[PDB]
């Protein structure tokens, strides 16, 4: 049969009516505290708290005083001094705002990016290492403690059109990114150059020296390929050492750099091979900017399609897949489901849509 | 044999291969997945353990102090029948936006870039546009013959899967070709983004793996190899013009009389060696100069000493006798492991052993015995022969230098008057040749070659988006900088042009008939100089050492901090 | 004064104290160096070998910015005064000579430099 | 064959 079963326990709708492009559970919260999440859409960011059972309490919301801004993605982190949470939001104006939801103020802003930020990510091991991907064709790695730009992953063998997604691997040793040029690209950060650039970025202080910080401009990736997908690649994730990435070919493909045998850290930039292990077929997700997610333990994989249907696969299934996904619809969920977000414990699943609606699906007892 | 027959046969093979590959792998992958799952468990565990050590006080909500009836609010309606929730809405205040820009690599001199016969990418503009006029999306694709990566019928392809499709298609076919010429057509027409057929045949050649390597002279498998094979790698790959191997500017190779030298000079007597020389019994200098005087046309009483020649040494002799011509004093000194004597004997042994047996872009000419006449590429191209040409020293079509006393920034200089910068080997008198590191100099018609530009400053434009500002003040007609970029064929300009036409701004600047400069993907700072019809600059293309190079000069004296503009005529 | 200037490389703003712009003598674009290095290595059919000596050279002339033929004698001299340390280390002294001969064949160096350059390479050994 | 839209469609 299938796993795992859910039931829609609530639904709600913001007041703007514009699309919710991004949704993110706060995974930084200590156990036995309430499961929190944030949503981005229109020119605003909203924060919601789940409660047993069905009830979703509205906690906070914030609007950019620039009318035109439009937030596309958010990502949670923390201030490892004061132990606050910190939400990061970015959007169409190419500006990353950092909200601190205990002081309820935008404490930082970085305005180096040329065009929009399509995704934000935070380093699993380093709560100060923010990675902004963009429509300007470069990814940018920032140290939010020092107000420094570490590294810009674009140029010659950088991306050729918009960068739509990236993921740090589980240990925070490498970025795999993707975008409009049809191309997935792999960028290590365990190398001496980067690890040094990271260190010196901490040591950087602007009252100590008349110079700027010397941001390593990386022009070359540690791997690239265009043979997987046939149109824009919109979401990519690291399942350990394999790659899950979707284009609009009605599947998420599980593949690896090089041949069957070739190890990921022994792959050399010039490598011309890839291997397709499996495909997680879905239906009716023809538009781009349709993300999936997985739970913390990487046992379940969830993609909300464009006709309000959520597809959830099991990642303890040996072999294809092929069979079989746990498909979950509702008769008032119609709009496109931009992004899914599990809670830390895999109990709750949130989804958000183009019609400003938020859909709460919880699991078997 | 049928044209569509091959395709259906290519299709069903591919379809079969993909299946029998999948089941073999399906065994291995299960193991890989189990293994990968093992890697997950560990690394997730590590983060989770780190998470225990953090105490993050999350989830605080604030209503108080009471709403002052100034702030707006945010409502959220519920399908649970719990009443609509209401919160005042926090204003995230003032941030100045930066102008829009796309990322680009910096250049000092230009960069030759190969044409791309399929656009790998279809530009997303079109949702707010709502597909109007959808004609643009068709006509954009027509410039590429209707070829976009990845437009096919076939659902996938990889290299390990590709070589099996050529090998299963050769098995399929009597035989042999032994590798077919017909089938590369069929597998391209199924895969437009991988074709043409020519390109797939060369991709198959790189993939199936080494003659004509000559192995290492500094090494354990150094063979005794002829002169031209020992040097095959260097001659074939060195650029005469810019002095690099596999340069980024000049795509044509050696010519090949560029790497033949005038045999003279001098052939002079120089003795002793010394002292264990090739001497002095009849046959020393006599039979040496004789053997090469016997070899040009179209003694040795002492028994020759006994030494053994390794593969390196033998090659190294052969390569040296080419460029040192019987001067065994020099060769021995150079070879370092033999003496003047032994070189001569090996020559003698080798003479006795048998061999087994409208403006155009400049590209040098080389017709060895016959003159630069109305059949010479250069004079057909209506260009001078340059230093790099392999014609007569005194060809009538070679640009001479300037004899100028100094600056040579007026019509009296022959270089300035040809729209050329001086030549640092020819213009010996003005000082285009003079002290290098001292990169400002008396001749002021060498600035492009020297990359001697003014300091330019980046800020937002007082008209639109980005603009560029000169730090240091400068006079009329003075050199500001070179406009640098990619170099591309009028074709590849026409493809990128059409796409930039839709974004209502292009950074293409027309160099000559054969080439356009494209500062879009990579360029240099002066690319942010805006277009203003009444400009404070102009853009002269010039001819510099065979390369045509853009030059941005002032059109007027300019104050410090001024924004630079120039008219775009094309 | 003031106009908010920015860095060309990272669109972050230029603090007043940094301009003072630029004390650096521009340039060699970093990446151009890596491109050659990789583009040489990529040659199926070139020696291991010949590849590393070319790489060293191409880097030398990129560093120094040689325009003219009359420079090259001086450039052959400088190539051993700097990179001739790391040539010996890799066992390439014979491919370096092969390079000198090639350079002589292209008509860029007098024969008086082939002996005078291999003199300075063996004098430091 | 076709080019991708971010939004569908109604
Ligand atoms: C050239 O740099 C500038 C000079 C001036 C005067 N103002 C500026 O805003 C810029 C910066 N602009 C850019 O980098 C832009 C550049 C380089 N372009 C060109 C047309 C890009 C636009 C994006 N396409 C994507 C592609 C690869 F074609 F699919 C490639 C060409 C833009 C189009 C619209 C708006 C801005 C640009
Ligand atoms: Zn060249
Ligand atoms: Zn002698
Ligand atoms: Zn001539
Ligand atoms: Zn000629
Ligand atoms: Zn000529
Ligand atoms: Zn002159
Ligand atoms: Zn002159
Ligand atoms: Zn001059």
């Amino acid at each position: 049969k299938c796993k795992y079963s859910f039931k829609c326990v609530n639904s709600l709708k913001e007041d703007h009516n514009q699309p919710l492009f991004g949704v993110q559970f706060n995974w930084h919260s200590k156990e036995g505290d309430p499961l929190v999440f944030a949503t981005v859409g229109s020119n605003r960011v909203t924060l919601y708290e789940c409660h047993s059972q069905g009830e979703i309490r509205l906690l906070q919301s914030y609007v950019d005083a620039d009318a035109d801004e439009n937030f596309y993605t958010c990502a949670w982190t923390y201030d490892s001094n004061t132990s606050h949470p910190l939400l990061a939001v970015a959007g169409s104006r190419g500006i990353i705002r950092i909200i601190n939801p205990i002081t309820m103020q935008c404490i930082k802003h970085y305005v180096g990016h040329g065009n929009a930020i399509n995704e934000l990510k935070f380093h699993p091991r380093d709560p100060n290492l923010l990675l902004s991907v963009s429509k300007d064709h470069a990814l940018r790695l920032w140290n939010i403690q020092t107000d420094t730009l570490v590294a810009i992953f674009g140029g010659v063998e950088g991306h050729r059109d918009e960068v739509l997604s990236a993921d740090y691997d589980l240990l925070g040793e490498k970025i795999m990114s993707c975008g409009m040029d049809h191309s997935l690209k792999l960028w290590r950060i365990n190398s001496k150059r980067m690890m040094n650039a990271i260190k010196e970025s901490y040591d950087y202080n602007p009252n100590k020296t008349n110079r700027p910080f010397i941001s390593q401009k990386i022009h070359f990736p540690d791997f690239s390929t265009r043979d997987i997908h046939r149109n824009y690649v919109d979401c990519v994730r690291w399942l350990g050492d394999l790659i899950l990435s979707k284009s609009c070919e009605n599947a998420i493909v599980c593949w690896k750099p090089g041949k069957m045998e070739d190890d990921i850290d022994k792959i050399k930039p010039s490598e011309s091979n890839v291997t397709i292990l499996g495909r997680f077929d879905y239906s009716q997700c023809d538009i781009w900017y349709m993300r999936f997610s997985m739970d913390f333990w990487q046992k379940m994989l969830a993609l909300g399609n464009q006709v309000g249907k959520l597809y959830v696969w099991d990642l303890e299934v040996e072999d294809p897949h092929k069979a079989k996904c746990t498909t979950l619809t509702h008769h008032k969920c119609g709009a496109a489901i931009r992004q899914t977000s599990f809670s830390r414990d895999s109990s709750i699943l949130i989804a958000v849509c183009d019609d400003a609606s938020i859909w709460r699906w919880d699991r078997l007892r | 044999k049928g044209p569509v027959c091959w395709r259906k046969r290519v299709k069903s093979e591919y379809m079969r291969l993909r299946q029998l590959k999948r089941f073999r792998r399906a065994d291995e992958v299960k193991s890989m997945f189990s293994s990968n799952r093992q890697k997950i468990l560990e690394r997730t565990e590590i983060l989770n353990q780190e998470w225990k050590q953090r105490r993050i006080q999350p989830v605080h909500i604030l209503t108080s102090v009471s709403s002052l009836r100034g702030t707006r609010e945010c409502s959220v309606t519920s399908d649970l029948d719990f009443p609509t929730q209401v919160i005042p809405l926090k204003t995230l205040n003032a941030v100045a936006s930066v102008p829009i820009m796309y990322s680009w690599s910096p250049l000092q001199q230009n960069f030759m870039v190969e044409d791309e016969t399929v656009l790998h990418n279809i530009p997303y503009m079109g949702d707010e546009v709502l597909d109007q006029d959808g004609t643009f999306i068709e006509e954009l694709i027509k410039n590429y013959d209707g070829k976009v990566h990845g437009d096919r019928e076939c659902g996938f392809i990889n290299d390990e899967i590709f070589v099996e499709l050529v090998n299963a298609l050769g098995q399929y076919n009597e035989s042999r070709p032994p590798r077919s010429d017909k089938i590369f057509e069929a597998i391209s027409s199924m895969f437009p983004d991988k074709g043409t057929a020519e390109e797939l045949k060369e991709k198959y050649k790189e993939l199936t793996q080494p003659p004509e390597c000559t192995p290492n002279i500094d090494g354990p498998n150094a063979k005794s190899v002829q002169r031209e094979q020992s040097l095959h790698s260097f001659h074939t790959l060195f650029c005469r013009r810019c002095f690099k191997y596999d340069c980024f500017l000049h795509p044509f190779h050696a010519t090949p009389n560029t790497y033949k030298r005038k045999n003279t000079e001098t052939a002079l007597d120089n003795k002793p060696c010394g002292p264990q020389c090739y001497q002095h019994l009849e046959g020393a200098k006599e039979f040496a100069a004789a053997l090469t005087a016997e070899r040009i046309k179209t003694p040795n009483i002492e028994p020759p000493e006994n030494v053994e020649w390794s593969g390196a040494e033998a090659s190294m002799f052969r390569v040296l006798i080419g460029t040192y011509y019987d001067n065994f004093c020099a060769i021995a000194r150079l070879i370092g492991t033999k003496t003047c004597r032994q070189v001569y004997e090996f020559r003698v042994k080798e003479s006795s052993i048998i061999a087994p047996a409208h403006v155009y872009n400049y590209q040098p000419c080389d017709h060895p015995r016959q003159p630069c006449d109305s059949s010479c590429p250069c004079v057909i191209a209506q260009n001078f022969c340059e230093k790099f040409c392999q014609c007569s020293s005194e060809c009538q079509n070679r640009f001479p230098g300037c004899r100028c006393k100094a600056q040579c920034n007026t019509k009296q200089c022959p270089c300035y008057l040809a729209v050329r910068e001086c030549d640092p080997d020819l213009c010996l008198t003005c000082g285009a040749a003079d002290h290098w590191d001292s990169k400002n100099v008396s001749c002021k018609n060498c600035s492009i070659q020297r990359g001697s530009k003014k300091h330019l400053l980046l800020a937002p434009s007082d008209v639109a988006g980005w603009g560029i500002f000169i730090k240091d003040p400068v006079q009329k007609n003075e050199f500001i900088s070179e406009y640098c970029g990619e170099i591309i064929s009028q074709d590849e300009a026409d493809r990128r042009g059409k796409v930039y036409d839709k974004y209502m701004c292009s950074f293409l600047f027309n160099l000559n008939n054969d080439f356009v400069v494209d500062a879009t993907r990579k360029g240099n700072k002066i690319r942010f100089a805006n277009h203003s019809v009444n400009p404070n600059c102009y853009a002269k293309v010039m001819m510099v050492n065979g390369d045509h190079r853009i030059g941005i000069f002032a059109k007027r004296a300019i104050q410090t901090g001024e924004e630079l503009f120039f008219d775009y005529r094309y | 004064h003031n106009r908010l200037y920015f860095h060309s490389d990272t669109c972050l703003p230029l603090r007043p104290q940094e301009m003072e712009v630029d004390s650096e003598d521009e340039k060699d674009p970093e990446w151009l160096r890596e491109k050659t290095i990789t583009q040489i290595e990529e040659f199926s059919d070139v020696n291991e070998g010949e590849k590393e000596v070319m790489k060293l050279w191409n880097l030398h002339v990129m560093k120094h910015g040689f325009i003219a033929d009359n420079q090259m004698n001086h450039a052959c001299m400088l190539f051993v005064e700097n990179y001739g340390q790391k040539i010996i280390k890799k066992n390439l002294c014979r491919n370096f000579m092969l390079h000198l001969v090639s350079m002589h064949d292209f008509n860029l160096i007098s024969i008086m430099s082939i002996d005078k350059a291999v003199t300075k390479l063996r004098e430091m050994q | 064959l076709q080019a991708q839209r971010k939004f569908a469609q109604s």
